[PDB]
């Protein structure tokens, strides 16, 4: 079995800025792009987003 | 619980104790790397704030 990774690398949000409007329509926009076309602009999501 | 967490570049907060931080660097003097450890002790109401 393994363990855990992620938990002790997520930086946590305010309750406001996890759920703007932004950051979701930036998500889904990147997701949308992944599924239907493959464009890659700006390759690196610069994590700190 | 005996070294911490290891710093090495993690994202922009990320918190640096767990309660401990501990990583190596290289010296100024010359090419040898050290390694140093700092802990912390909370004092006057660090919970709140």
């Amino acid at each position: 079995e393994p363990e855990d990774y992620g938990s002790q690398q997520w930086a946590a949000p305010s309750l406001s800025g996890a759920a703007s409007q932004t950051v979701q329509a930036a998500y889904q926009q990147d997701l949308t792009m992944l599924g239907r076309g493959g464009v890659s602009k700006n390759l690196r999501t610069a994590n700190s987003l | 619980k005996y070294l911490g967490m290891l710093q090495n570049g993690y994202s922009d907060s990320t918190s640096a104790y767990v309660d401990n931080i501990s990583t190596g660097l290289v010296v100024n003097n010359e090419s040898k790397l050290e390694a140093y450890k700092i802990t912390r002790v909370k004092t006057d109401d660090y919970d709140k704030n």
